[PDB]
């Protein structure tokens, strides 16, 4: 029932709210009202911070509001005190030119390590945490990993007389904005999806 | 003292670094320190086939790795709306229990010898090789089996799995009983488990610790019950709990979700008649192979998926899993190209971490490997 | 030495030599003894490779030892790294020879033991301090502090227990009078078998020896799995193999001087060969040792301290006081075959429930 | 000394040596908990030490991080000397299949390796069959495919330094 | 970041370099082997990149075995970063294909490109 | 709980006097089930023709691209398999190889298919990249095995039994069950 009371409160006051009938709900905060409104989600009743997860849409075929984009996922759990099981997606974009946004460390330590995780393989560096050092990447690793202007690094595989393989000059597979190997792609390679 | 134990020694488990600031015998805290196994999936996914991640799914926790399997087949099936089939759903779960069995087995194995002494592993040793074998006999493969599929599973059962599986879930009864048998009476480890590793359920709600070490302190939640998926919805189906969380509980709550384990394995073993076992739908599933010496949409298909693969339309999806380390899941970014533009792997080991420097806080030091052990993580999962 | 007699110094020395090798073959086969028993008991199999029963292995592992490349650390004090193992072997060795296995003139002419001297169990105390000085003292002399520490661990259980024999030994030498070996297996022969007689003393002294890495403490430690053991940990070549040497001659001097004290060792009632039966003695307590050594977990030494210190040490004094009243009061030595077999009625009966 | 120089002499102590082969074991990923399997089954070794200063084989069992590469070195740095190292699997002997920012693409950039052990994981029969190899390889007694005969410790063959 | 030496002489390009380093301190330098081929040291060539972390120095595939004296060139190369005190070195492989377009590259492409696929190695082996 | 240290002891016990439990390897060899992802074999028609058509999807499933096939056209007088192409090269870096078999399920021909031999460890890198001539259905060992065995001349034994080989391994003798 909390998560309800999470929706009627976010069409009021604008908030724009994304559904796949997957099953799997969204609610994109502003950066401004993000920590404070998300003050009120521990205090609305949320035990339970589940993720932090760090996306960057550079290279997503359709443009979005900001380049990388954060997910926090919001839980009460269902065993304890009066647990609904209402859990949900707040999703909060963030300008490329400016990788700051609060944490919800003092809510929820839970923010701790994955805010710092956010920070190692993304640049975004989140405000009032207790440590923020580089967690995964190598110390002397320079830059963010997982961002998608970052390499993902192959060295050739390797076999007998001269012979070579480059991966990403062997690759079958095409991504979004791939135009693939004819003069276009239309169809189920364009994205697919079967109706149940 | 701030003493530094290592990564890889001294029997700190598997490639952690630990800072513990201590003076004396007890625990001021751990500074913990990760990344020692950063295999960057999450970069190198985003450049395989849907199918081709299906290799790469098991290889993170490589324990419980059908938990992988599992949720990232769910969620990518999810997102191309693919309808998996009951047997295959069935064997799934089979799977994915046994393969729970197997992780177990191996996490109370560890955790005996880490403080405490060396018998019991080859016990647990012994099962967990009948589980294997088992694995071996279906999937052609020990771990990391690429199995299970976007449509289902890659192949049916062999004649051999059912009486082994069987004779297995023959002796495990007495078996796990005889694991307890031996640590619920504990002799000497009541003395040494029952006082240390505090959990307050509060504070794993504020850390977030999810894994099952969650239910050792006594908060209910388990992801088979409270958010079901793969028929886990239609099993008898017991959720052991703990009373304050110790050392000693978490480690024997474990021990009874392994015999509420075989007892799915037995529920579902009992459930199982022939059929197919995955989507159809070609744009998902590659042809059969008999009918490429006859059909041109046949080999066209087979190239195709072979190749390039497939393309699922263009949206974000998350599907939720219980492993034996927990809350597990796969976020999947797809741009509607042949490979996901994102894949995000919930880790279970790496937010249950977060109670660590808590846990151990104030234990003893011979207590704070034991304390380890009791937290069951696979670094796998955590690093990643 | 009242009733026994004297070998010539070449004989002292030419037994003492035997003995000393004797134990080294001996401490060898024992591992692949405990290697492949502790194989049986986890339901395994242990190495038949490089046989032909698995024992030439002993030779191999040996042969890698030696040409092995002994490893002098820097930032280790360079006299006390080397002089320590040094010391942990010859206060090892030393003092398994007072045991006796047979009675005078049986060793072919001359003497069963090496030496005898007249004040017998306080040799071994002293022996046994000495071999500590040697695991505190490595650890320093390695100086890296994470083997320090353990050493220190180590060294405060051990000495905490080492305490524990003493107390331990009071009760049987009022009974015997004596503080010598033969003497109080002599008095077994007549009187008999003196666990009968001294049942808890017996208890904590073969428990005072879980203390001696004899295992179920092991926050002795090995280094394994814990805030290490130390004086090993920084050795390679052949001083590493010498530490290993002295805790397990160690373990099968206990392993004889737990029947040659309170049982009968040799001096069995009946048949009565001289040699075999303590062999045979130090067999058994051996593979019971083993047993132990596999199946039973650790202690953390805060509690062995307190087991110890808090438990066995206070019950040894208290037993002595016991067995002192009633020496002193020569009322009869059955009151303490009573005591004692009761005693045990109540510290078994205890755990059953 | 080194276990040379006399034909009685050195092949006795490489038999020594050889069937004595300690393996000092270097966990990484799931290839470790294939090794563990291999701790069962064995018979020269599986005693251990643990502790890097007591044994010759060294055995690198899984992806071996870049920033877990410096450690791993001294570990074999901080090993005495006749020492032997095996990689164990596809992550450690190549890239493996994650080709990429994070992972040493040969686990002989840092440690000269002895023998290598193909699979994902290998089966545990097979790091028997390394073992034996690397048995079979102090003693003098291995071959590559060239026609050479191969030393019995590589890393006598690197400069230190 | 400077481009010194050129492609395939040893000896010139090692009086260069030995030119150009100077009484710099090298503690907090980073050292890329930039090579062909995993497994074959033997008919190896190698060009080298320096990360001061102050500055940058390119220099093209002029050492190694696969050029004449150029083992000793590679060699005397390791031990002069070696005294200077750098430390940590890498081994970086790229297709053959690559080398050559590899350096003709801009300076910061290269030097990322160079930082991503580079494995830690023993300064050992090219001695 | 003291009792427990008792009953303790009494299963071990009870477990050393049951004698049995173990395989010895090589000297007993080890049992594999039927669909074991071992090395890889190229495989022939009833003809003998390969049938490997050489058209390296094989290549294109690897996850790990471990898979080298340069192509070729086949010779009408004197032919390799069953279409016009055929493989030239066929090369697999075990190294890089991480055992999916998703060669073999892309494999159209039913080329492709893994086996079941694992004694395959060996001393140099690029001994360990098989070619075509490694993999064929009559070849009988690994590398070094074959290579100790002619250095010796003593013949291979795998170290392997199985209870049958797979219908698409159809050719490769093995040793099984008891069938012998
Ligand atoms: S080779 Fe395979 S089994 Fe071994 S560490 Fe790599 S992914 Fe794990
Ligand atoms: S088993 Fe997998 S990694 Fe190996 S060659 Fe086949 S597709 Fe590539
Ligand atoms: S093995 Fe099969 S998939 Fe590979 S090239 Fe030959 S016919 Fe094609």
């Amino acid at each position: 029932m909390r998560l309800e009371r999470v929706l009627e409160e976010a069409r009021a006051k604008g908030y724009p709210i994304e559904d796949n009938g997957l099953g799997n709900l969204w609610v994109v905060l502003p950066r401004e009202r993000f920590k404070e409104e998300m003050a009120h989600y521990k205090a609305m009743g949320f035990n339970f911070l589940a993720d932090i997860v760090g996306l960057d849409y550079l290279t997503y075929p359709d443009p979005r509001p900001e380049r990388f984009a954060v997910v926090y996922e919001l839980v009460s759990l269902p065993g304890w005190k009066d647990g609904d099981g209402s859990r949900f997606f707040v999703r909060v974009y963030v300008p490329e030119e400016d990788p700051r946004l609060p944490t919800v460390t003092d809510l929820w330590g839970s923010a701790n390590f994955l805010e710092r995780e956010v920070y190692d393989l993304f640049g975004i560096v989140f405000e009032g945490h207790p440590d923020l050092r580089k967690i995964l990447t190598p110390e002397d690793l320079e830059g963010h990993p997982l961002r998608k202007d970052y390499p993902l690094g192959e060295t050739p595989t390797l076999f007998r007389e001269g012979r070579y393989i480059i991966p990403a000059e062997f690759r079958a597979a095409l991504t979004g904005k791939d135009p693939g190997l004819t003069f276009y792609k239309g169809g189920s390679r364009k994205g697919y999806r079967s109706l149940w | 003292m701030t003493l530094n134990v290592g990564p890889q020694h001294p029997s700190t488990h598997g490639v952690l670094r630990l800072m513990v600031t201590l003076s004396g015998e007890e625990v001021l805290e751990v500074v913990p320190h990760i990344g020692y196994l950063h295999t960057g999936f999450e970069k190198t996914m985003e450049h395989r086939t849907y199918l081709q991640n299906i290799t790469y799914t098991p290889r993170m926790d490589y324990l419980h790795s059908f938990a992988h399997d599992l949720a990232y087949a769910l969620a990518v099936e999810k997102l191309l709306g693919a309808v998996v089939p009951p047997r295959a759903e069935t064997i799934r779960v089979i799977l994915n229990e046994l393969s729970r069995l197997a992780s177990h087995l191996v996490f109370l194995g560890t955790g005996l010898l880490d403080l405490g002494a060396l018998t019991p592993f080859f016990y647990a040793f012994r099962e967990r090789e009948t589980i294997l074998d088992l694995f071996e006999w279906v999937t052609g493969q020990r771990f990391h089996h690429n199995y299970i599929r976007i449509g289902g599973v890659k192949e049916d059962l062999p004649e051999e799995f059912v009486p082994e599986l069987k004779k297995l879930l023959e002796v495990l009864p007495h078996r796990i009983d005889e694991y307890e048998a031996l640590f619920a009476e504990s002799p000497i480890f009541y003395e040494r488990a029952r006082g240390v590793g505090v959990i307050p359920p509060e504070v794993a709600i504020d850390l977030g610790l999810t894994g099952g070490s969650l239910r050792a302190s006594g908060v209910n939640y388990d992801v088979r019950k409270a958010y079901p998926y793969s028929g886990y919805e239609t099993y008898t189906f017991d959720v052991p709990l703990g009373e304050r969380g110790d050392v000693f509980d978490r480690m024997l709550v474990r021990i009874r979700e392994m015999r509420e384990s075989v007892k799915i394995i037995k529920q579902a073993l009992e459930r199982l008649e022939p059929g197919p076992v995955r989507d159809p739908n070609p744009q998902i599933t590659p042809p059969p192979r008999h009918l490429l010496e006859t059909s041109m949409e046949a080999v066209i298909y087979h190239f195709k998926h072979y190749t390039e693969g497939f393309h699922p339309p263009k949206g974000e999806v998350y599907v939720p899993t219980e492993s034996a380390r927990g809350e597990l899941g796969y976020y999947i970014v797809s741009d509607g190209g042949s490979m996901p533009y994102r894949v995000k792997v919930r880790a279970p080991s790496f937010v249950n971490l977060q109670s660590l420097p808590y846990a151990c806080k104030g234990e003893q030091v011979p207590d704070m490997v034991a304390i380890i052990a009791s937290l069951d993580p696979v670094m796998g999962d955590v690093d990643r | 030495t009242w009733s026994y007699p004297v070998d010539p110094y070449w004989m002292v020395a030419l037994k003492a030599l035997l003995v000393v090798v004797g134990l080294l073959t001996a401490f060898a086969f024992m591992t692949l003894i405990e290697r492949r028993l502790l194989a049986r008991f986890q339901v395994r199999m242990g190495p038949n490779r490089v046989g032909p029963f698995g024992l030439l292995q002993p030779l191999a592992d040996a042969i890698k030892s030696i040409f092995k490349e002994d490893i002098v650390v820097a930032q280790a004090d360079r006299f006390l790294f080397v002089l320590a193992p040094l010391i942990s072997v010859v206060f090892a060795l030393l003092a398994f020879g007072l045991i006796p296995f047979g009675p005078p003139g049986s060793f072919f002419g001359y003497q069963p033991w090496v030496i005898n001297l007249d004040l017998g169990i306080l040799y071994l105390f002293a022996v046994s301090e000495l071999a500590v000085y040697g695991i505190f003292l490595s650890g320093w002399a390695s100086g890296s502090k994470y083997s320090l520490l353990g050493s220190l661990r180590s060294s405060a259980s051990l000495i905490s227990y080492e305490l524990g024999l003493g107390l331990a030994l009071l009760a049987p030498v009022l009974l015997v009078g004596s503080l010598n070996l033969n003497d109080i297996v002599n008095w077994q022969k007549e009187h008999g078998w003196l666990f009968l007689y001294a049942f808890p003393a017996f208890l904590v002294y073969l428990i005072a020896s879980m203390a001696e890495a004899a295992r179920t403490p092991f926050d002795l430690p090995e280094a394994e799995q814990e805030l290490v053991g130390g004086y090993h940990t920084e050795y390679s070549s052949i001083k590493w193999a010498l530490f290993q040497m002295a805790e397990y001659i160690h373990f099968i001097t206990a392993s004889a001087l737990i029947p040659t004290l309170f049982l009968g060792g040799w001096t069995m009632p009946v048949l009565e060969v001289p040699y075999l039966w303590m062999f045979l003695k130090i067999a058994f307590f051996l593979f019971f040792f083993i047993w132990i050594r596999a199946t039973w977990f650790r202690l953390r030494y805060d509690q062995l301290l307190r087991f110890g210190w808090g438990f066995l040490f206070p019950l040894a004094l208290l037993w002595f006081l016991v067995t002192a009243l009633v020496v002193a009061l020569d009322l009869p030595r059955t009151y303490l075959l009573y005591l004692s077999a009761l005693s045990f009625l109540v510290l078994l009966g205890a755990v059953l429930y | 000394r080194e276990g040379i120089l006399f034909t009685t002499l050195e092949k006795l102590v490489a038999w020594g040596r050889s069937n004595s082969l300690w393996p000092a074991t270097f966990g990484l990923a799931c290839c470790a908990i294939e090794m563990m399997a291999s701790t069962d089954a064995r018979n020269d070794l599986a005693r251990f030490g643990a502790s890097p200063r007591q044994a010759d084989v060294m055995i690198v069992a899984g992806r071996l991080s870049k920033k877990m590469a410096p450690v791993m070195r001294r570990v074999w740095e901080q090993m005495p000397d006749p020492k032997w190292v095996i990689s164990m699997g596809a992550c450690a002997s190549s890239g493996g299949m994650f080709n990429n920012y994070a992972i040493v693409q040969n686990v002989d950039s840092v440690v000269p390796v002895d023998v290598y052990v193909p699979g994902c994981p290998p089966r545990p029969e097979a790091l028997i069959y390394a073992v034996m190899q690397l048995q079979k390889k102090v003693r003098g007694q291995a071959y590559n495919e060239r026609g050479e005969r191969l030393p019995p410790v590589a890393a006598w063959k690197r400069t230190r330094g | 970041m400077v481009r010194v030496g050129m492609r395939a002489a040893p000896r010139v390009s090692l009086e260069a370099l030995k030119a150009a380093l100077g009484g710099l301190k090298l503690s907090e330098a980073k050292v890329y082997l930039i090579t062909d081929w995993q497994d074959k040291r033997d008919q190896a060539r190698y060009a080298l990149l320096l990360h001061t972390g102050k500055k940058d120095l390119l220099v093209p595939d002029a050492f190694g075995p696969a050029f004449p004296g150029g083992e000793e060139a590679l060699s005397e190369l390791v031990g002069l970063l070696l005294a200077q005190g750098a430390r940590r070195f890498y081994e970086a492989v790229v297709s053959p294909g690559e080398m050559t377009a590899l350096l003709d590259l801009p300076p910061e492409e290269l030097l990322k490109r160079v930082m991503a696929i580079a494995n830690p190695t023993d300064p050992g082996i090219y001695l | 709980t003291l009792k427990a240290l008792a009953q303790s002891l009494g299963i071990t016990l009870k477990y050393l006097f049951s004698k049995p439990v173990t395989v010895p390897y090589p000297d007993a060899p080890v049992a594999l089930k039927p669909r074991f992802h071992g090395r890889h074999v190229l495989t022939r028609h009833p003809n003998g023709l390969e049938k490997c058509i050489g058209c390296s999807l094989c290549a294109a499933a690897c996850p790990a691209y471990a898979i080298y096939v340069e192509p070729a056209e086949n010779d009408p007088e004197n032919p390799v398999s069953a279409g016009e192409r055929y493989a030239k090269v066929y090369e697999i870096n075990m190294l890089r190889c991480i055992f999916c078999g998703l060669c073999e399920e892309a494999c159209p021909t039913g080329a492709i298919v893994l086996g079941y031999d694992f004694e395959m460890a060996d001393y140099e890198y690029s001994d360990l990249v098989y070619g075509k001539e490694d993999m064929l259905v009559d070849v009988v060992g690994t590398k070094p095995q074959r290579r100790e065995a002619k250095r010796t001349g003593k013949p291979v034994k795998v170290g392997y039994v199985v209870p049958y080989v797979r219908p698409e391994l159809e050719g490769f003798k093995a040793p099984t069950e008891g069938g012998k």
